[PDB]
């Protein structure tokens, strides 16, 4: 076969948190810094 | 009677605690220090004021580590699989709060950093919002503490 | 059939008496120094590749692979 | 003959899985590579402005 | 006796290189490169026969040789009309102005297509083709393999007792025609690209030694040259030598478990030395290999840091950056050491370049002038006419422009790379006379 | 016709390279009735060596017919030129 | 007795936390080169200063050096998985948390830099914001070397 | 005795040690050199000192060399799976990190020679930020090499 | 006794030498010849010197032809599925380390290009950075080399 | 004697010559229509000259029309199998080859015809670089010419 | 004997040969249409001729319906599995083949027929440029007509 | 004997032919009502006459309805499969190449409403280009004709 019961749970499991760390780090690479400060 | 692979599910649970909560608290920090850089050069006096956003980040940081060990210490071989997907969901349950606490607490700091310095009396609500951005971290921990044992 | 020995001394002679004799008998003009160098430079050049290809083909570990329609024109040809 | 099976890879999902993962999160980082790569900002400044 | 700039009478006097009608093309392409140091050892000299031949090699195709040296003639035959004219077009007085260096190009091209054995991908077989005695290959063992020939090929056997013998003069013809010509000949330019490019390595290295001693600086041939040759020649010359020894010391009668150089050579460098697995080349080899990496190794504390070391002791003794000397000596060392090892390797343009060219030429041929050919008599005869316009047309755009553009570049860049770098350092100012020059300007 | 002493001069080079490759080619067919190996064999091959040196003698003389034409080309191709 | 094929976890573990690790302090190098170049141009007296933040980025890829060792150091053919899957999450557990922490030195970085020129009073405070992140980088190592020798 | 399929991984690791380093030095290289052509037009004194990113972005390629040939000649039919698996962990490694290396080399020296063209006293600065990036592509080439002869 | 389809895998090593190489050369190519064409309308006596990006670019496409060649000549039916593996790599090995050298020699072709016409010091510079770039592409077919045929 | 689906593999083959080289060779004459359109405004006189590249991208249509009849010709239902992938291998090479070839052919065709209206003198320069294009997708004609016969 | 399924591709070769080829057309004519409209306004007299690149686009799309026709003709139930893929092939490659003429009569047409407007010479040039594709379609054609029949 | 995976490949096919006939010919109409408002504004006497474009977009829904009927009333039970997958073609054939037709319709529509608003002589031609997409949708319909009754 060409799955198998812990292969598949596995998959299951390792997909959610993949999409958390994805959502995590879009908004962290969606960031940036100012071109230029206020004033003196 | 173990079945395989049980042990591969907790570990993933400290795992996830403490980097969802780093990412939280690592993107907390950086909105809080590019506010306080920006607001800091026309007032430099409020910077020591300015940093707390940055240390309740932080706070977020060490809720993932406390239940990331907690998982850590809780690993054994002979893994009953019940056990492991509670670990797991444990460090899933703070992992993704702590994350989602972290950009609150980012967010609303750079903006409470940069009206702080306009209007000083902005600096209370600030605190205010904040501390609830770090109760939803805390709330993250608790239930992710209570799942640890059942 | 061939030797190696024969175009090894054949060849060696012709471009030796270049690198080696070519040098002294060369004008007296201002290109002296340039007229040696590349009396020299050339018979070694040429020498060196020539030699590697000679024996490179020495002691071969295998024949060519040819066609069948090949095979037998060579054997009627050769 | 007697139409036999193949023997079908005793143990395939596990080389399958394996196999498939690494070399699509390889291959995946090579495309987000060469996509970076691709599009690398020179800055189109300082001389490009005259050039264009 | 090199040759060096002129004397010119403390602040850095310019490089004045005499050049005439034939040398000055050669100067200007050192020149653009770079203005060589006053006193510098002039590489031109040897880039009068080095660069063309090593285009030749790039560029070994007998028929293109002729083409190339042709159209050299052509431009100094109309020199005096060419020159004394008006030549708008850069492109066209570019290649004037280098034709007598395309002259050489040319001729050394028809030397070493002659050695290579290809004329338009054609062999030229002067009745001295004794590779096999096929009468006696039907004698060992094949009787009316032509039968199952019409779907196989069968490859012909080494040291069946009946064949062997070297061509005079270059690679037998029968490789020309056999299917697996992509594997003899290919090992052969491997390995002559690299017995070319490591000894022209060396050479470059002896030249810094004269400088060196033009220049009385003992420190840089006591803890420079010195090691720096014997770190090349300890690990690249060696190879050198294996690469002969196999070709003289294996027959087929030990093509089972033949040594692989390659892999002897990697294994060298890390002191692996497998039990079984791989044979050796010869008794004793495993200790040649040790001692030479070890020597290898040795040189590097030389270059790498006795200079400043003995620097400091004279200046202190006489009493000098020595940090910034220290960093730049270590500099010095680290590129030279990676350089040999991607220098040697960079020399694997002269066999890429020649395999492209034989495959381009190959499949134009192929896929063009056979068309030509019919079993139709008139057909055929006019067909090729029209044929052979386009073979010619697409010979000339892809191989004689093309193609000799990238192996005078890749020629070239060798030239500056890996033979300069050796011993041609350092800048100048370019020489420039008041005189009466524009007088056709 | 004119047609620019430009591109007659470049028929001119054409053709006396194509007279030189022709006329040597079809010598080569003819001597060796050989390297080249492409005569267009039949399929139906028996045991006739005299068959492969027939079809090379016909290759050779179509050989010769296209150095025909570039002899005629370069004639055309060469009074341009004067005449240009 | 061991699963087959055992080894792979833990050897995704050692990789996994030397390349993340260099991710971060890549990442944090990269943002802190680029205001130093644009802010010491003006004030090169700083120049000396405001390399810190790359240094800090620095100690992010030895965290994930001393994981990526320890875990190749403890890997054997006849793996019981189980340590596998431990040297996994110690492996990911400080790179990506390292990951993180190189994003909050390369933001708060650039910023701190630059406005530091601008207002010289803030070199304190990018300090200690910029020692946040690095501990952010630390509860992931103090993780991973928990799971890698439980 | 040995699963076949198994030399998949190591060959997979050779050819990926040089694959991604070649990457990371090739966008080093690109990046410096529009940095250097815009300081060259500017100031061509300082050709020869700007050149430096692309040097060290070079060595990056080679750490990549390196094991990928160690790799290669550590290839063999009868391979024990776990030697393969090391291999690919190795290879993925060296050229990943020395990625991340070619990224954090070409950002910092276009910055770094822009500025510099500028600013002179910068060079000196740039070039310790260029040593942090280089150090971060060996600690890479140091766990494959623990890895690949484990 | 071999398995099946082994080829499989050499001959799509074959084929992705020489595409990955023409890719490769093919960006090199379009971006120097975009160069070329915007600077050559200044200074059109450059347009000579300007050439080379394009033709060291046309070296890739040249390693591809060679390992290309290299492995066809070694594709039989009989092949023991460790050789096709090794020819697989040696592929791809010198493929897309030929692309990226192809984007990094493109990318400096037309800088340097532009460049040289607003500068022609830039000349050398110019040389040396397409060097390194070209390095990176021989680099791709010396592991091939080694892979292939070990 | 063969496994059934054996031909599927040399089918693709034929298919992908054709359409790759299709695809290069619009996009080419594409590109090369664009910038000659707009050219013929400046100088009409050019719009003959200015033809060639759209003859290159047909150049690689045809490398891609030889090899899909070959292999046409060629496949037959009782097939070896293995010939079956070679000629999949030679159709994708020439065919992406031929592809890759063709955006160089329209970028380089475009920039130089939009160039060559500025200046002239850039015609001869255009030319040559289209040559080297039109050699790398003939590369790929040369592998895949060497696969299908093996 | 053979699959009962085995029809499937061939059917899918009729269909592809039509929607491909329908699309190709579909877009040429839309790009001409916009480029007409445009071109109307300027200048009635060219709206007859303008028309050509449509017709063009609508003979890709005969181009297909041939090769569909011919597959839904030759198609039946106990087909040779063989004869079903080429039909695929065969669809694919003259559906495929004419998408990308589309291409380039749609963009051909466009930039030809607006810049026409400015330039009538360039009309004949316009149209030479569009046989070209035209040529390309019937490229896709031939391997089909080949494959089908085959 | 018949396979019940059969009746699932029919339905879909008539269900094909209407479904993207109908996104066809909704798209075309909204391009062209679209155009039509627009123009309303100048041209109000043009409104009427401009509604040609909306009944040929319905025309390639229809074209979808008569193939979905056809093969609706041909549906039963025991399908032998074969008819099943020629139903599926003749549902994606004309409802994908009225697809292509939409547009073709949409945008020639659009613009040719939008032109004729100030070109009245731009009507016959905007009517020639719309027939023409008409004649792609009915290639559709024809192979699809051809493959329900085979």
């Amino acid at each position: 076969g060409f799955f198998s019961p812990g292969i598949w749970m596995g998959l299951l499991t390792t997909l959610f948190m993949l999409f958390i760390f994805t959502y995590g780090l879009h908004m962290i690479l969606s960031l940036k810094t100012m071109d230029r400060f206020d004033d003196r | 009677n173990n079945p395989e692979y049980s042990s591969f599910f907790g570990v993933m649970g400290a795992s996830s605690a403490m980097v969802f909560s780093a990412m939280g608290a690592a993107y907390g920090t950086a909105k809080s220090g590019t506010g306080i850089a920006a607001m800091s050069v026309m007032r430099p006096e409020l910077i020591m004021k300015s940093i707390i956003p940055v240390v309740m980040a932080g706070i977020i940081a060490i809720y993932g580590l406390v239940v990331a060990v907690l998982i850590a210490n809780s690993l054994t071989d002979g893994i009953t699989l019940y056990r492991s997907f509670l670990q797991l969901g444990a460090g899933l349950s703070v992992g993704l709060s702590g994350l989602a606490a972290g950009f609150a607490i980012g967010i609303v700091g750079d903006a409470g950093v940069r009206g702080t310095a306009q209007q000083p009396r902005l600096f209370v609500g600030m605190i205010l919002i904040l501390i609830f951005a770090e109760v939803l971290g805390l709330y993250g921990l608790i239930v992710a503490l209570i799942l640890s044992t059942k | 059939a061939h030797s190696f020995a024969l175009p090894v001394i054949i060849f060696t002679t012709f471009w030796g008496l270049i690198g080696i004799a070519g040098p002294w008998f060369v004008p007296k003009g201002p290109n002296r120094g340039v007229i040696i160098t590349m009396l020299v430079a050339t018979a070694v050049c040429c020498y060196l590749f020539w030699l590697i290809a000679i024996l490179a083909q020495l002691n071969p570990l295998f024949g060519p692979q040819l066609k069948n329609e090949t095979i037998w024109y060579v054997r009627f040809l050769w | 003959p007697y139409n036999l099976a193949y023997k079908y890879n005793l143990e395939y999902s596990v080389v399958f899985n394996l196999v498939l993962w690494i070399m699509t999160g390889l291959a995946l980082a090579v495309i987000i590579t060469s996509y970076n790569i691709w599009n690398m900002d020179p800055g189109y400044d300082s001389i490009i402005y005259r050039m264009t | 006796e090199l040759f060096r700039s002129e004397e010119m009478t403390n602040q850095t006097p310019p490089t004045y290189n005499k050049t005439n009608k034939f040398t000055h093309g050669f100067q200007n392409i050192v020149d653009a490169y770079g203005i060589g140091t006053y006193r510098e050892i002039n590489p031109a000299p040897y880039t009068v026969i080095t660069f063309p031949f090593l285009f030749a090699v790039m560029f070994g195709d007998f028929g293109h040789g002729i083409l190339m040296t042709l159209f050299a003639v052509w431009m100094v035959l109309r020199e005096s009309r060419i020159l004394s004219q008006k030549n708008e077009n850069e492109m066209f007085s570019m290649v004037f102005s280098g034709r007598y260096i395309i002259l050489l190009m040319g001729l050394f091209s028809i030397y070493t297509g002659l050695i290579y054995n290809d004329c338009f991908s054609k062999s030229l077989n002067i009745f001295g083709s004794s590779w096999s005695v096929r009468p006696m290959f039907t004698i060992g063992n094949w009787t009316e393999e032509t039968l199952l020939g019409s779907s196989v090929l069968q490859l012909n056997p080494a040291i069946p007792g009946v064949f062997g013998g070297p061509y005079p003069f270059g690679i037998d013809p029968i490789w020309n025609i056999a299917t697996n010509k992509l594997t003899f000949l290919n090992s052969f330019k491997m390995k002559m690209s690299v017995i070319l490019g490591i000894i022209h390595m060396l050479f470059g290295v002896s030249l810094s030694l004269f400088n060196h001693i033009y220049f009385k600086k003992p420190l840089n041939i006591y803890f420079g040259f010195i090691p720096e040759i014997i770190f090349m020649s300890s690990l690249f010359g060696y190879l050198v030598i294996l690469i002969f020894y196999k070709w003289t010391a294996y027959d087929a009668h030990s093509s089972r478990n033949a040594p692989s150089l390659l892999i002897h050579f990697i294994n060298m460098f890390l002191f692996s030395y497998p039990e079984s697995g791989n044979a050796m080349l010869y008794s004793g080899q495993k200790g040649i290999q040790c001692f030479l990496i070890v020597v290898a190794m040795l040189c590097v504390p030389w270059m790498l840091l006795f200079k400043p070391l003995i620097l400091r002791h004279q200046y202190l003794r006489k009493k000098f950056d020595f940090g910034d000397t220290m960093v730049h000596q270590a500099i010095h060392t680290i590129e030279y050491c990676l350089g040999c090892i991607s220098n040697t390797a960079s020399y694997l343009r002269l066999w890429a370049l020649s395999l492209a060219h034989a495959q381009l030429s190959e499949v134009l041929w192929t896929m063009v002038i056979h068309i030509g050919l019919h079993v139709r008599s008139l057909a055929g005869g006019l067909g090729l006419f029209f044929i052979f316009a386009a073979f010619a047309t697409l010979t000339v755009a892809i191989l004689l422009i093309m193609e000799g553009l990238s192996a005078f570049l890749h020629a070239l860049r060798l030239h500056w790379v890996e033979f300069q770098n050796k011993f041609y350092t350092g800048t100048g100012f370019k020489f420039l006379p008041f005189s009466f020059e524009h007088i056709r300007e | 016709l004119c047609c620019g002493p430009k591109l007659a001069a470049c028929g001119i080079v054409l053709s006396a390279w194509g007279v030189i490759m022709l006329i040597m080619l079809g010598i080569f067919f003819n001597v060796h009735s050989l390297i080249e190996d492409v005569p267009f064999t039949e399929k139906d091959f028996e045991n006739g060596p005299q068959n492969i040196y027939n079809l090379y003698e016909q290759v050779s003389y179509n050989c010769f017919i296209a150095a025909g034409l570039y002899l005629l080309l370069g004639g055309f191709s060469f009074c341009q030129v004067r005449l240009n």
